[PDB]
C-alpha cells in the first residue's frame, strides 16, 4: 500500500490559456 | 520567427493618454478654458493612470520571466504551480470591466 | 566581459597589443603573433614570481600589485594580484 | 599546453576585483613620466556614452570631492541600445574615458550621491522608479529598484536627495505629480513616508525641483511647472503646502536655497531660475521677489549658489552661455561670463563642494568643468557685511 | 569525490525542499534517473579499465607452493586467489555502487541498479568476469604439470 504521488502539476502552455481567454473575452 | 499566430497579452490602455492630461494639467492654469468633457476625461485618466501603469509593468515582467522560464524547459515542471496561480489571478482579473 | 575589456585597455593609448592573462604564464591568446606574446608573457610570469619573492624577502606579508618598467624603447606593464598578469607593449613616451 | 583551462577561466567571470583595480590603475598609468575671471579646465565628451545625448542631472560627491554623477534620458539615436545612461566621472588623473558607467531600463532624469554611504548612487528615472547603484561593485544592472505602485512614485521623478546626517539619514524624493516620499538607504522597496503634496482645494502641485535650507532638515521648498514657488513642511505639526509665493510668470525650472554660512544668517534666501531668463532671488519671509535677473529672454534653465561665496552664484542659459552672477560687486551686469564653443544647449550647472570650480552639462553630453578667478573665488567678512547691507538696499 | 558531489547535490535538493516549491518529487525522480544513467556510464568505463588492467589501482594477490609430509600443497589454494580477485572486483564495483540515492529500504537507501542501467548491457560486466577464468585457468594449468612432480614421492625406490 505504499502510496505514490498523484498527477503532478501541469504546465497548461500559455498559448492555450491565452486563446481560451480570447474566446471568453469574445463572448462576454 | 514563428509561423503560428502568437496571442500576445497587452493592456487596454494607451500610454499617451496621460500626456493629454498633462496638456490639460498645463493648459488649465495657462488661462485657456477646455471643454468640460475634456476636463473629465483628463481627470479620470490622471487618477486611473497608476493602476494602469502598474498592470502593464507587472504583465511585462511576467511575460519576460515566463519566456525566460520556457527558455530553460528543465524548470517549468517545478514552476508550474506559480504559473498556475498567476494564470488563475489573470483569469479572475480579465473578466472585470 | 572580455572583448570590451581588451578594447578599452588598447584604445586608451592605442596600445600595440594586450592580451588577458588569468593563468600563471603560458597564455594562448595573441594580439600580434603567438610567439612574441606567449614566450614573452611566460618570461614575464617567471620574473614577476621572482619579484614576488624579492618583495616577500623584506617582509612576507607584502605583495606586489603594481609593476611597470619604462625604459628607453619599451614600457612594460603587469598588475598581479593572484593570477591576473597584465602585459602592455607601449612606446617609452 | 592548456587550450580550455585558460578559455574557461576567461569565460568564468571572477574579474570583479581584477577589472576594478585594472581600471583604477591604468588611467593612473596614463601619466607620461618618461625620462627621455574664467578659464576652461577639463572638457569631457564620452564618444561612446555621450554621442548626441542630453545631460539630465549633475551631482558632486561630498564624501569624495572628485566624483561626479551625470544622467541621460533615452537615446533617439538608437532605442535598442541601453536607454538610461548614468556616468561617474573622476578628478584623479586626466582621461577621456569615464570612470564608471551604469544602465537603467528607463530614461534617467535625476541622479545624486548618498550622504548615508559614500559609495551608493541613487537616481530618479522617467518611469518614477528610484534606482540604486553600487559603485564599488562592477555591475551594469540597477542594484535596487523601488516598486511601481500607487503608494510609491509613478510619475517621472526629477528630484531626489538625502537629508539628515550619516546616522539620521532619510532619502527624500519628489514625483512630478506631487508625491513626496521618504525612503532609507538600507531598503528601497517600501516608502517610509509618502504623501501627495496639496496646496488648496485638494489640487496638487506639479513639482519640478526642490531644495532645503542648508543646515536644517524638514521645512522643504519646491517649485512648480505652473509658475509658482511653495514652502511645504515635511512633517512639522502639519505636512503639506504651507506658503504660496507670488513667483514668476513662466514655469519654474531650478530652485535652490542659500548655502554659504558665515558670521551672518542668510539661509532663508531662494534662487529660482524660471523659463524666462529671470533668475529671481527672494527670501522665505517675504512673499514678493526681491531682485530680478534680466539681460535676455528665453529659458535660463538652472541656478546654483556657490557654497563658499555668500553673494555669488551661477546660472546657465539654454542658448549656450553660463554667467557667474555676484551680488556684492554688481546687480545688473554679470561679474563673469563664458560660452561653451559651438553655442550648444547647455543644460545643467553644479557648483562643486568648497567651490573654486564649476561643472556644466550640455544637450550634446559634453560636460565642461572649469575654475573661477581667485580674486572673486574667495569671500571675506567684508563680503558678508556688504551682502547684508545690499539686502538692506530694498 | 562521487560521495561529495552527491552530498552537495542532495544538500541543494533539500534547500529547494525547505523553500516549499511545487512539484518536487517528479523533478527529483527525473534527476535521479539521469544521475544513475551517468553513474552507469562511468561504472562501465571504470569496469572496462579494470578488466583491461586484469588482461584503476589493483592489489597484488600472491600465493605460494610448499610441501608437507612430502606432499605438494598450496597456501592459499587457487580457488582462494579466485575469491580474492572476485572480492577486489566487487570492491571496485561498490566504489560507485555504494553511492546513496537522492530522495525528498536497502535498494532505496543507496543506488543499486547501475548494472541494469548499463549503456552496453551485461557484456561489459561479462567480459570482466570472463577475464577471471582467463587468469585462474592459466594459473591452474601452469600449476598442474608442475604439481605433477609430487608423484615422484608416491613411487618408492
Amino acid at each position: 500500500r505504499k502510496l505514490v504521488h498523484d498527477k503532478e502539476l501541469a504546465a497548461e502552455d500559455e498559448q492555450v490559456f491565452l486563446m481560451k481567454q480570447q474566446s471568453l473575452l469574445a463572448k462576454q | 520567427g514563428r509561423t503560428g499566430n502568437v496571442l500576445k497579452l497587452k493592456v487596454n490602455f494607451l500610454p499617451e493618454i496621460i500626456t493629454l492630461s498633462k496638456e490639460v494639467r498645463n493648459l488649465k492654469w495657462l488661462g485657456f478654458r477646455v471643454p468640460l468633457a475634456i476636463v473629465n476625461k483628463a481627470h479620470q485618466a490622471n487618477q486611473l493612470y497608476p493602476f494602469a501603469i502598474s498592470l502593464i509593468e507587472s504583465v511585462r515582467t511576467y511575460e519576460r520571466t515566463c519566456e525566460k522560464v520556457e527558455e530553460r524547459n528543465t524548470i517549468s515542471l517545478l514552476v508550474a504551480g506559480l504559473k498556475k496561480e498567476v494564470q488563475a489571478l489573470i483569469a479572475e482579473g480579465i473578466a472585470l470591466v | 566581459e572580455v572583448e570590451e575589456t581588451l578594447k578599452r585597455l588598447q584604445s586608451q593609448k592605442g596600445v600595440q597589443g594586450i592580451i588577458v592573462v588569468n593563468t600563471e604564464g603560458i597564455p594562448i591568446k595573441s594580439t600580434m603573433d603567438n610567439p612574441t606574446t606567449t614566450q614573452y608573457a611566460s618570461l614575464m610570469h617567471s620574473f614577476i614570481l621572482k619579484a614576488r619573492s624579492t618583495v616577500r624577502d623584506i617582509d612576507p606579508q607584502n605583495d606586489l600589485t603594481f609593476l611597470r618598467i619604462r625604459s628607453k624603447k619599451n614600457e612594460i606593464m603587469v598588475a598581479p594580484d593572484k593570477d591576473y598578469f597584465l602585459i602592455v607593449i607601449q612606446n617609452p613616451t | 599546453l592548456t587550450e580550455e583551462e585558460k578559455q574557461q577561466i576567461l569565460h568564468s567571470e571572477e574579474f570583479l576585483s581584477f577589472f576594478d583595480h585594472s581600471t583604477r590603475i591604468v588611467e593612473r598609468a596614463l601619466s607620461e613620466q618618461i625620462n627621455i575671471k574664467l578659464s576652461l579646465n577639463r572638457q569631457f565628451f564620452d564618444e561612446r556614452w555621450s554621442k548626441h545625448r542630453v545631460v539630465s542631472c549633475l551631482d558632486w560627491s561630498s564624501q569624495y570631492p572628485e566624483l561626479l554623477v551625470a544622467s541621460y534620458n533615452n537615446n533617439e539615436d538608437a532605442p535598442h541600445e541601453p536607454d538610461g545612461v548614468a556616468l561617474v566621472w573622476n578628478m584623479k588623473y586626466k582621461k577621456t574615458t569615464p570612470e564608471y558607467v551604469f544602465h537603467c531600463q528607463s530614461a534617467v532624469m535625476s541622479a545624486t550621491f548618498a550622504k548615508f554611504h559614500p559609495n551608493l548612487v541613487v537616481g530618479g528615472t522617467y518611469s518614477g522608479q528610484i534606482v540604486l547603484w553600487d559603485n564599488r561593485s562592477n555591475k551594469r544592472t540597477p542594484v535596487q529598484r523601488t516598486p511601481l505602485s500607487a503608494a510609491a512614485h509613478t510619475h517621472p521623478v526629477y528630484c531626489v536627495n538625502v537629508v539628515g546626517t550619516q546616522n539620521a539619514h532619510n532619502l527624500i524624493s519628489i514625483s512630478t505629480d506631487g508625491k513626496i516620499c521618504s525612503w532609507s538607504l538600507d531598503m528601497l522597496s517600501h516608502p517610509q513616508d509618502s504623501m501627495e503634496l496639496v496646496h488648496k482645494q485638494s489640487k496638487a502641485v506639479a513639482v519640478t525641483s526642490m531644495s532645503f535650507p542648508v543646515g536644517d532638515v524638514n521645512n522643504f521648498v519646491v517649485g512648480s511647472e505652473e509658475g509658482s514657488v511653495y514652502t511645504a513642511c515635511r512633517h512639522g505639526s502639519k505636512a503639506g503646502i504651507s506658503e504660496m509665493f507670488e513667483g514668476h510668470q513662466g514655469p519654474i525650472t531650478g530652485i535652490h536655497c542659500h548655502a554659504a554660512v558665515g558670521a551672518v544668517d542668510f539661509s532663508h534666501l531662494f534662487v529660482t531660475s524660471s523659463f524666462d531668463w529671470t533668475v529671481k532671488l527672494w527670501t522665505t519671509k517675504n512673499n514678493k521677489p526681491l531682485y530680478s535677473f534680466e539681460d535676455n529672454a528665453d529659458y535660463v534653465y538652472d541656478v546654483m549658489w556657490s557654497p563658499t561665496h555668500p553673494a555669488l552664484f551661477a546660472c546657465v542659459d539654454g542658448m549656450g552661455r553660463l554667467d557667474l552672477w555676484n551680488l556684492n560687486n554688481d546687480t545688473e551686469v554679470p561679474t563673469a561670463s563664458i560660452s561653451v564653443e559651438g553655442n550648444p544647449a547647455l543644460n545643467r550647472v553644479r557648483w562643486t563642494h568648497s567651490g573654486r570650480e564649476i561643472a556644466v552639462g550640455d544637450s550634446e553630453g559634453q560636460i565642461v568643468i572649469y575654475d573661477v578667478g581667485e580674486q572673486i573665488a574667495v569671500p571675506r567678512n567684508d563680503e558678508w557685511a556688504r551682502f547684508g547691507r545690499t539686502l538692506a538696499e530694498i | 569525490t562521487f560521495s561529495e558531489i552527491l552530498n552537495r547535490v542532495q544538500k541543494a535538493v533539500d534547500d529547494l525542499n525547505l523553500h516549499s516549491y511545487s512539484n518536487l518529487p517528479i523533478w527529483v525522480n527525473k534527476l535521479d534517473m539521469e544521475i544513475e544513467r551517468i553513474l552507469g556510464v562511468r561504472l562501465q568505463a571504470g569496469l572496462r579499465a579494470w578488466t583491461q588492467v586484469l588482461l584503476p589501482k589493483i592489489k597484488n594477490v600472491v600465493h605460494e607452493l610448499r610441501i608437507t609430509n612430502q606432499v605438494i600443497y598450496l597456501n592459499p589454494p587457487i580457488e582462494e586467489c579466485r575469491y580474492k580477485l572476485y572480492q577486489e572486483m566487487f570492491a571496485w564495483k561498490m566504489v560507485v555502487l555504494s553511492l546513496p540515492r537522492i530522495q525528498s529500504t536497502e535498494e532505496e537507501k543507496f543506488y543499486r541498479n547501475a548494472l541494469t542501467r548499463m549503456p552496453d548491457g551485461p557484456v561489459a560486466l561479462e567480459e570482466s568476469y570472463s577475464a577471471v577464468m582467463g587468469i585462474v585457468s592459466e594459473v591452474e594449468q601452469y600449476v598442474k604439470v608442475w604439481l605433477q612432480y609430487q608423484c615422484l614421492w608416491d613411487m618408492q625406490a
